[PDB]
Order: structure tokens, then C-alpha cells, then sequence
């Protein structure tokens, strides 16, 4: 009896340990991904092609080359994210959606703000976050076709909403795809030197940031998560021995 | 510099067989009276008329023989039947000396001081291994499995250095480098006995498994670089086995090949074949693998370091560093070392080629136990954090 | 017109401002100078309850003192046996971000809850005993932050819509919400009558709920920043807080206003969770720096510091029986002292 | 427009806290350590309990 239970107790325990062994074949195996973006940033448009593919909470799973992933979208309407950002300290990377184009928008009129800016402040509380100081931001500057439109002489919005523009020269390291005007080359890297300059500033050897010209069509955004997460992961590794 | 006391006592030994053959075969004299003949450990000295000298030629294992082809060493047998007794008999060797050496060190004046040097080096290596294996071991929250990959390191690397002492401990070469004609009948048998054999086996594998732990580092890190996923435990056990049992797979065949056709010698590179590639094959094949290896990692480091928005030679200061550091874990000088040694020297020679080498990787366990535990910020930040935890109380 | 109610209400408060005022003739600290000191009290890990891969939020010691049950971000439940170190149950959850965790005051039933915005109702002797669950209590628009069991049948649950409930679990629906907080509510504490309960939030105030009247009978203010965790004291006239800001202070029910205050000036991280002893000498808290202190409730002076965890401090019970404090953190390790 | 109702319900549930009875500092500190006398010897953690009596040893 009494040594029965000790005898039951380890059988239910030895029952409970070794499951926990196997789930920990998974959660070490897995990379989760946290998406934030404003609603009209095209994140949803992106978290459609990467499920189909393959109220609080979101979430959705898909493998690349074997390796799985993780991703969990969070609707929120309080505009402060904090104490339920500080669940992610241990996803490997966070996948910060940015629509390019919307420059010259506001927000549902709400305080006439810009878009852009308001994609900027966002990025700066995420990016100087106690809690996300080992987590790097993977961001996509994703309306980028629309962007196109725009700058070419779509009503004379020359980012005259961002005046530093004026000032602006395309520096040489940056890589022009053919089938792009000049003119649309000085408004993408403005935008993206942009966000750079926050990231470059706050942190290094703990997290980076991994900027990119995607769109919501694109099929290659999974490909750059990819990337990125392989990158990130190596750069932690060397980091152990060291060797960075 | 090619021949010490080594191929002295090496010609010695074949001599005393040729002598002991012609001591049971040579025909007796038809003569009686005559005057045994025997072998005193300097000379062999026929049977001899009574009364009358001796003459035999000056023995052909003494490294001086080449200015004496002409000398001799003598004996008188007395006319009752006897050698002339001095107070071993009267023997006038003064023909066959060694001329005086003019400030010569010799190899054995050079390989004591490639012994202390080695040997302090091994000291070094295993104290601060130990400390470092305490260390690794004693705070829990420094238990990673590239942690148990550095515990295995170290103990490899502690066990060669361990294997190193012994054999040098058990035949006391350290003071015998003067030994005389009487002393190498000692060092002979020595040499042919089992314990110098397993010894020397013992040394040699653990010598193999340091090279394969330090292989094991280098594939470990290179799965972790190259992104691959697999059943750690399944691999764990898996490195575990290459690093330790591996070598098993070579280092028994050449026991058992060194066994079964090897008369004499503490097992030794033979005399006509070529059994010695059963050991330093696999060997070379783990160097090179790991130095593939090592290629490969710097090169991920480069290309890490390129992404960044770094200045021109503050990359060089850390491309530096990330590579000065990663030679103790991957052992990338046993490449320079490897090629800088001769695989068909025999003796003196090897001895010498084999105890520099030694001599300059015996710290490789103190700059691998410095590099990746001691001055590791892990170790130092888990110190203060121990060390605040009285600073509570 | 807002200006003549916004006006009215500026007054309003400076009435109550001068009725707490009046009531203040003599400090809790002035009292309590001649009463004898407790002294530094050494408590040890006497178990470690390890297994849990990711972080862990919650834990709550069970009526019998024996058991407990453990959330971590891993999605699994894990029931404990404090004694033999045992497990008992691992279920699974459905959602991997859970921030709470509940044990029935029967020992019948377990909660937790989380970012999906579900409270979860798990019985534990069933037929199974398994991950049948028994009710999925939904309806919060808002991250449940802390929830606690008042009958098998009754569960307040507080989440980041502002808003507290209780809810009916046979029905499922909440019979009655408590709104009133402008900011997320972290924790709840329910009274040991169970008439009454107290909840902190993100808005740096706590209210008092009367679980049948449903109407905020009191609310405090004070702290400078979010209150994390709350609990009451034995006798159930007052309970303690616990903020961001690295401060924990005690309040009164029937006096209406802040009694003592629990800081140190080498504290610099906000507290995650707080308890109290069985005669409520010792205020237990959690705080971020890994390290949970050991409060005089009386004397406001620190007596002992359970440091035993690698991550963060993130929960904290003290059993009904007084015996054994429980410590749960991101290291995913619990710590039984005593 | 409709804010006015949730400024008048501000200024109700801010009334009812303003008329309850509240006792003097001095009586709240003295019967908080009545409670605490009372149950000193029965704290198992403030009194160190014996060995022999610790389930936890
Ligand atoms: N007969 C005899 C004899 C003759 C002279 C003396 C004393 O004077 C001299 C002179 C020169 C060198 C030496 C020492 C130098 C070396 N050690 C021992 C020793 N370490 C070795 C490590 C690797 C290998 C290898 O091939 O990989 C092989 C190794 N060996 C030789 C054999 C193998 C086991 O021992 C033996 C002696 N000592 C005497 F002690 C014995």
C-alpha cells in the first residue's frame, strides 16, 4: 500500500518525466517568430501567404527545409504593448512589418497622424525595450510597389512630409534592382536609412536588426525569415565561444 | 645530433648476439690448457694461449669506432691457466678511446632540457585543468553540452599529459643519459619488457584520443555553424564515441601487428617494414578533417564580420582575436607541427623532432583551460555572482 | 457640461483627500518601535521541483499544503507533491502563452490563463484526471492576468480589458463585472471570508470589490507605477501590494489608507509577486533580481532573502498551514523553503 | 454628447466613497498586532519549528 504509492507515484512520475524529454525535442527545435506591425501595414496580407503555403492570441506554424517555425501575430488596441511584450524575451527573432508607402497617411485621422512616423515610434519603444535586449527585429519595408507609384510624380509627393529628404544623396553601397528608376531608389533607402538609424544607435552583439525590400506579394519573405534566423542563430553561437 | 646513446645501446645489443652465437658455436681448441673466453659487457675476448696476449679488434658498436678501425684492447692470460688479475681481470683499453669533446652539447644534454620544458609545460596544463574541470563542474548553470564537449577536451588533455609522465617516470631516461657499459644490460631489458610496451600503448592512445576530442570540438562546432538540427542526445553519445573509441579502432590493430611480428624494443618504428601507419594515419586524417574545419569557421567569422557596418582594422583586431583563440580548441599548429616532422627518422633523430614538438604544444592545455574557462565571462560573471551572494548574509 | 463634472469631481477628491487626512494621528512605525524585533530568519531550499522547459509565471500552494500546480510558457501544466517531490498530473495547454495559474480551495480544481484571453477550468479528479477540460470561460476582449477559485463554482479572473469578473462556472457566463480601473489588472487577491476581494492595475491604484454587491467599495491609491501582485492579510482587514516602482506597502480596509511601506533604497526592480505568513508577521515579496526578500509586516524591517534562482522571480505562495513558502521562476525551477 | 454619463458615474461611485465609516489610524495599527500575538506561536515559520515536526526535512 504505502510502498505502493511511492511505487505508483514514481510510475506517475516516471510517466511525466519522460514526455517532458520529448517536448523538449520540439521547443529546442522550434524558432517563434513575433509579428508586429499597424493594421494597415499589410502583416495580414503576409501571415496569409506564409500559412497557406504550408481573440487575443494568433498563431500558425510552418516548416522550412525542415526546420520549424513558429509565429504569433497579437491584435492589441491598447497602445501600451508592455506587459505582454515581456512573454517574448525568447523568440528568436521579431518580425516588425512597415508600410513603406504610407508616408503622407494618417491614421484613420486619428491625431492627423503619420503613419510612418507612428511605424518609427513604434519601432524605437520595441528596438529600446528592456525585456527585447537579446531579440532581433527582422523588418520589412513592405508596400514597396505602391511606394513606386507614389514617388514617381503621384501628386507631387516628393516625402516634402519628411524634409530631411531634400538633404538626401543614395549612398553607393546601395544595391539598385534593374527595372528601378533613380528617383524610386532615393525614396526606398531614404526610408530604410531611416529605421537603421535607430537600430544602429541602441544595441550591438546582443541584437540586430536585418532590414528588407519585401512586398505582400512576395514569396521570398519566407525565404528572408529563413535567412535571417540562420544568421541569427550562428551569430548567438560564435557569441558563445567568443568568437564575436 | 643523429646518433646518443640510444643506437649505442642498440648496436651494443646486437653485438652481445653475434658474441653469445660465437661463444656457443666456436669450435674448442684442440689445445688444452687453454683460456675461457667470455663477454664482459665492453669486449669479446676469444679463447687465448697461456701466457701470451690477447688481441681483439675494438668492438664495432662504440659511436667512436670510425678513428679506431685499427685499435685493439687486451688481455694476458698467465701461463697456469687464468687472466692477469689487477688486484674484472687486467685489461689495457687505452688504444681504443673517445677523443675529448670541445664544448659539444650533445643530444642528451638537449633532450633534458626539451624534458624539463615539456614536462612543466604538462605540469602547467594539467593543474590548470584540473582547476578548470573543478570549476565547470561546480557551478550547475554552466552545464551545456558544448560545456560537457569542453569537460571530455579537458580530460583528454589531462590524460595525455598524465600518460606523458608515466612513461617518462618509469624508464628514468633522465639520468641514464651517462649510463655506462654495465648500466645497459638494465636498459635493455628494460626496453624489451611488457611494462615499457603497455606504457608506451598507453600513451599512444591517449595521444590519439586528444587529437580525436579536439576533432570532436571542431565537427560540434561545425554543426552548430552549419545550422543543423539532430537528436542531441543521439549525437552527444555519438561524439562521445568518436572522440574515446574510435582510436580503439586503430591503436589495437597496431598493438596486435607490433605483437605478433616484433622480437625486441618498447615497440619502436621497425627496422624493415612499415607498421608504424597503422597510428600516425588516422592521425593525419584528424588534422586535416579539423583544419578543414577550421577553414570553414573562419570563414563564417569573416563573413559575419563583413555584414557589419565595421571600420577597416578594428576587423583585423577582432578577426585576430576570433582566430588566435580558436587554435588551442582545434589544435591548427599540429598541422605546422606535421609538417615539419620527418616520418622515416629512426632513434636520436625522432626522439629530438618528436620532444621539440613536445616541448611547444605542452601548453596547449593551459591556453585552452585560460582561454575558455577562465577568462570566460560566463565564469567571471557566475564568480560575482557567487561572491554577492555573502555579501547578502 | 464635462467641465462642471470634472470640476465637481476635482472637489470630491479633495474631500476624501482631508477624510483620510483626519484619520492619521500616529504612524504604524511610531507603534510598532516598541514591540520586540523579529531577527534575521535563515530559510533553505529544502525541495527543487525541476522539469518545466520554458519560463513559468504561476503557482499556487494547495488547501491540503501539500500540493501545488505549475504554469510555465512551455504550454504545460504540472501538478506537484511537495513532499515526495513527485509529480502527480503534466496536462498539456492549448495555448503556450498562459500568465496565471489557480488551485480550487476544495482541491478539485485547477485554472490558468493567459494571452488567448480563456480561462480554462481543469478538474482534476475526473475519470481521466486529464486534459478533459471542464469549462472554457471566454468573453474578456483582454489578456487574463491572475484568477482565483472562491467555490468550485465561482472564479474572479482579472484581465488587461480594465476590467474584473466573476464567473458562474455551470453557466459559464460572468454573473458580475467589477470596472472602474483605467489600466491593465495584474493581480487579485480574494479575502479569507471570501465576501470581498482587492485587485491592483496598471492605472498605479486598488480597488475593493463586494462579490455580491459588485461595486468598488473602496480604492486606494498611492503607488507610482503598476501594481503587480496583491494579497490580503490572515485576518482579512487589510492586504499588501506590490509595484513596479520597487516598493511594496501595506493598506487598511476599515482605517482607508495606506499603513506601511516595504522598500530599501539598493532595490532597484519592481516586484512580480507578494504573500503572507500564517500569523502575517512575514511578508514575503518576489522581485525581478532573483532574490525573494522577507518583510516584518509590522516593523517594516527585512529579516531574510530566499536567493536561490538562476532567472527572474516570477510567483510566490505561502501554504495555508504556514509550513513551506513556494517559488517559482523563469529559470523554469521551484524552490520550497522553510 | 455621451461622455457626460461616464462623468457622472465618476462622480457617484466617487460619493460612496466618501461616506464610509473610518476609524482612526492609531485603532488599525493596534489590532494588526493583536492578530500577529495571537498566532505568533502558531506561525511555523516566524517561531523555528523543530526538526522533528518539518515534513519538508
Ligand atoms: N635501450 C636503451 C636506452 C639508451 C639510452 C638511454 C638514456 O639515454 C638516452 C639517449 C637518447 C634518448 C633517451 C630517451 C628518449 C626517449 N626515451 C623513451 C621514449 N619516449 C618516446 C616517445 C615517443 C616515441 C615514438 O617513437 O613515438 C618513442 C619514445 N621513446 C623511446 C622508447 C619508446 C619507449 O621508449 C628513451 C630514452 N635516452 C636509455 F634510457 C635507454
Amino acid at each position: 500500500d504505502q510502498r505502493n504509492e511511492e511505487k505508483a507515484q514514481r510510475e506517475a512520475n516516471k510517466k511525466i518525466e519522460k514526455q517532458l524529454q520529448k517536448d523538449k525535442q520540439v521547443y529546442r527545435a522550434t524558432h517563434r517568430l513575433l509579428l508586429l506591425g499597424a493594421g494597415e501595414s499589410g502583416k495580414n496580407t503576409i501571415v496569409k501567404q506564409m500559412r497557406i503555403l504550408h481573440s487575443g492570441i494568433f498563431e500558425t506554424k510552418f516548416q522550412v527545409d525542415k526546420v520549424n517555425f513558429h509565429m504569433f501575430d497579437v491584435g492589441a488596441q491598447r497602445d501600451e504593448r508592455r506587459k505582454w511584450i515581456q512573454c517574448f524575451n525568447d523568440v528568436t527573432a521579431i518580425i516588425f512589418v512597415v508600410a513603406s508607402s504610407s508616408y503622407n497617411m494618417v491614421i484613420r485621422e486619428d491625431n492627423q497622424t503619420n503613419r510612418l512616423q507612428a511605424a518609427l515610434k513604434l519601432f524605437d519603444s520595441i528596438w529600446n525595450n528592456k525585456w527585447l535586449r537579446d531579440t532581433s527585429v527582422i523588418l520589412f519595408l513592405n508596400k514597396q510597389d505602391l511606394l513606386a507609384e507614389k514617388v514617381l510624380a503621384g501628386k507631387s509627393k516628393i516625402e516634402d512630409y519628411f524634409p530631411e529628404f531634400a538633404r538626401y544623396t543614395t549612398p553607393e553601397d546601395a544595391t539598385p534592382e534593374p527595372g528601378e528608376d533613380p528617383r524610386v531608389t532615393r525614396a526606398k533607402y531614404f526610408i530604410r536609412d531611416e529605421f537603421l538609424r535607430i537600430s544602429t544607435a541602441s544595441g550591438d552583439g546582443r541584437h540586430y536588426c536585418y532590414p528588407h525590400f519585401t512586398c505582400s506579394v512576395d514569396t521570398e519573405n519566407i525565404r528572408r525569415v529563413f535567412n535571417d534566423c540562420r544568421d541569427i542563430i550562428q551569430r548567438m553561437h560564435l557569441r558563445q565561444y567568443e568568437l564575436l | 645530433a643523429t646518433v646518443s646513446l640510444w643506437e649505442t645501446v642498440q648496436k651494443w645489443r646486437e653485438y652481445r648476439r653475434q658474441c653469445q652465437r660465437s661463444l656457443t658455436e666456436d669450435p674448442p681448441p684442440a689445445t688444452d690448457l687453454f683460456c675461457n673466453r667470455t663477454f664482459d659487457e665492453y669486449a669479446c675476448w676469444p679463447d687465448g694461449e697461456p701466457g701470451s696476449f690477447v688481441n681483439v679488434s675494438c668492438p664495432w658498436y662504440l659511436p667512436w669506432a670510425s678513428s679506431v678501425p685499427q685499435g685493439h684492447v687486451y688481455r694476458f692470460c698467465t701461463a697456469e691457466g687464468l687472466w692477469l688479475q689487477k688486484d674484472l681481470p687486467w685489461r689495457d683499453l687505452s688504444e681504443c678511446e673517445e677523443s675529448k669533446r670541445g664544448e659539444r652539447s650533445s643530444p642528451e644534454e638537449q633532450l633534458l632540457f626539451l624534458y624539463i620544458i615539456y614536462t612543466v609545460g604538462y605540469a602547467l596544463s594539467f593543474s590548470a585543468l584540473v582547476i578548470a574541470s573543478a570549476i565547470l563542474l561546480g557551478f550547475r548553470h554552466l552545464h551545456c553540452t558544448r560545456n560537457y564537449i569542453h569537460l571530455n577536451l579537458f580530460a583528454s588533455f589531462i590524460l595525455r599529459a598524465l600518460s606523458v609522465f608515466i612513461k617518462d617516470a618509469a624508464l628514468k631516461w633522465m639520468y641514464s643519459t651517462a649510463a655506462q657499459q654495465h648500466q645497459w644490460d638494465g636498459l635493455l631489458s628494460y626496453q624489451d619488457s611488457l611494462s615499457c610496451r603497455l606504457v608506451f600503448l598507453l600513451m599512444q592512445y591517449c595521444v590519439a584520443a586528444n587529437y580525436y576530442w579536439l576533432l570532436v570540438e571542431g565537427v560540434y562546432l561545425y554543426t552548430l555553424l552549419a545550422f543543423s538540427v539532430f537528436s542531441e542526445q543521439w549525437i552527444f553519445r555519438l561524439y562521445v564515441s568518436i572522440g574515446w573509441g574510435v582510436p580503439l579502432l586503430f591503436v589495437v590493430p597496431w598493438g596486435i601487428v607490433k605483437y605478433l611480428y616484433e622480437d625486441e624494443g618498447c615497440w619502436t618504428r621497425n627496422s624493415n617494414m612499415n607498421y608504424w601507419l597503422i597510428i600516425r594515419l588516422p592521425i593525419l586524417f584528424a588534422i586535416g578533417v579539423n583544419f578543414l574545419i577550421f577553414v570553414r569557421v573562419i570563414c563564417i567569422v569573416v563573413s559575419k564580420l563583413k555584414a557589419n557596418l565595421m571600420c577597416k582594422t578594428d576587423i583585423k583586431c577582432r578577426l585576430a582575436k576570433s582566430t588566435l583563440t580558436l587554435i588551442p580548441l582545434l589544435g591548427t599548429h599540429e598541422v605546422i607541427f606535421a609538417f615539419v616532422m620527418d616520418e622515416h627518422a629512426r632513434g636520436t633523430l625522432r626522439f629530438i623532432k618528436l620532444f621539440t614538438e613536445l616541448s611547444f604544444t605542452s601548453f596547449q592545455g593551459l591556453m585552452v583551460a585560460i582561454l575558455y574557462c577562465f577568462v570566460n565571462n560566463e565564469v567571471q560573471l557566475e564568480f560575482r555572482k557567487s561572491w554577492e551572494r555573502w555579501r547578502l548574509e | 457640461e464635462l467641465d462642471q463634472l470634472r470640476q465637481e469631481a476635482e472637489q470630491l477628491k479633495n474631500q476624501i483627500r482631508d477624510a483620510r487626512k483626519a484619520c492619521a494621528d500616529a504612524t504604524l512605525s511610531q507603534i510598532t518601535n516598541n514591540i520586540d524585533p523579529v531577527g534575521r530568519i535563515q530559510m533553505r531550499t529544502r525541495r527543487t521541483l525541476r522539469g518545466h522547459l520554458a519560463k513559468i509565471y504561476a503557482m499556487h500552494w494547495g488547501t491540503d499544503s501539500r500540493l501545488l500546480v505549475s504554469a510555465s510558457q512551455d504550454g504545460k501544466l504540472i501538478i506537484w507533491d511537495s513532499y515526495t517531490t513527485n509529480k502527480v498530473h503534466a496536462i498539456p495547454l492549448r495555448s503556450s502563452w498562459v500568465m496565471t495559474c489557480a488551485y480550487a480551495p476544495s482541491g478539485n480544481y485547477v485554472a490558468c490563463g493567459g494571452l488567448d484571453n480563456i480561462c480554462s477550468i481543469y478538474n482534476l479528479k475526473t475519470r481521466e484526471g486529464n486534459v478533459r477540460v471542464s469549462r472554457e470561460l471566454a468573453g474578456h476582449t483582454g489578456y487574463l492576468s491572475c484568477c482565483r477559485f472562491l467555490d468550485d463554482n465561482q472564479i474572479v479572473t482579472s484581465s488587461g480589458d480594465t476590467t474584473c469578473a466573476l464567473w458562474d462556472i455551470e453557466t459559464g457566463q460572468q454573473t458580475t463585472t467589477f470596472t472602474g480601473h483605467t489600466g491593465d489588472v495584474m493581480s487579485l487577491s480574494l479575502a479569507p471570508d471570501t465576501r470581498l476581494f482587492v485587485s491592483g492595475a496598471c492605472d498605479a491604484s486598488a480597488k475593493l470589490w463586494d462579490v455580491r454587491e459588485g461595486m468598488c467599495r473602496q480604492t486606494f491609491t498611492g503607488h507610482e507605477s503598476d501594481i503587480n501582485a496583491i494579497c490580503f492579510f490572515p485576518n482579512g482587514n487589510a492586504f499588501a501590494t506590490g509595484s513596479d516602482d520597487a516598493t511594496c506597502r501595506l493598506f487598511d480596509l476599515r482605517a482607508d489608507q495606506e499603513l506601511m511601506t516595504y522598500s530599501h533604497d539598493n532595490i532597484i526592480c519592481g516586484i512580480t509577486s507578494v504573500s503572507f505568513s500564517k500569523s502575517g508577521r512575514l511578508l514575503l515579496a518576489g522581485y525581478d533580481d532573483f532574490n525573494c526578500n522577507v518583510w516584518d509586516a509590522l516593523k517594516a524591517d527585512r529579516a531574510g532573502v530566499l536567493a536561490g534562482h538562476d532567472n527572474r522571480v516570477s510567483c510566490l505562495g505561502v501554504t495555508d498551514d504556514g509550513m513551506a513558502v513556494a517559488t517559482g521562476s523563469w529559470d523554469s525551477f521551484l524552490k520550497i523553503w522553510n | 454628447t455621451a461622455s457626460i454619463a461616464q462623468a457622472r458615474k465618476l462622480v457617484e461611485q466617487l460619493k460612496m466613497e466618501a461616506n464610509i465609516d473610518r476609524i482612526k489610524v492609531s485603532k488599525a495599527a493596534a489590532d494588526l498586532m493583536a492578530y500577529c500575538e495571537a498566532h505568533a506561536k502558531e506561525d511555523p515559520l516566524l517561531t523555528p519549528v523543530p526538526a522533528s515536526e518539518n515534513p519538508f526535512r
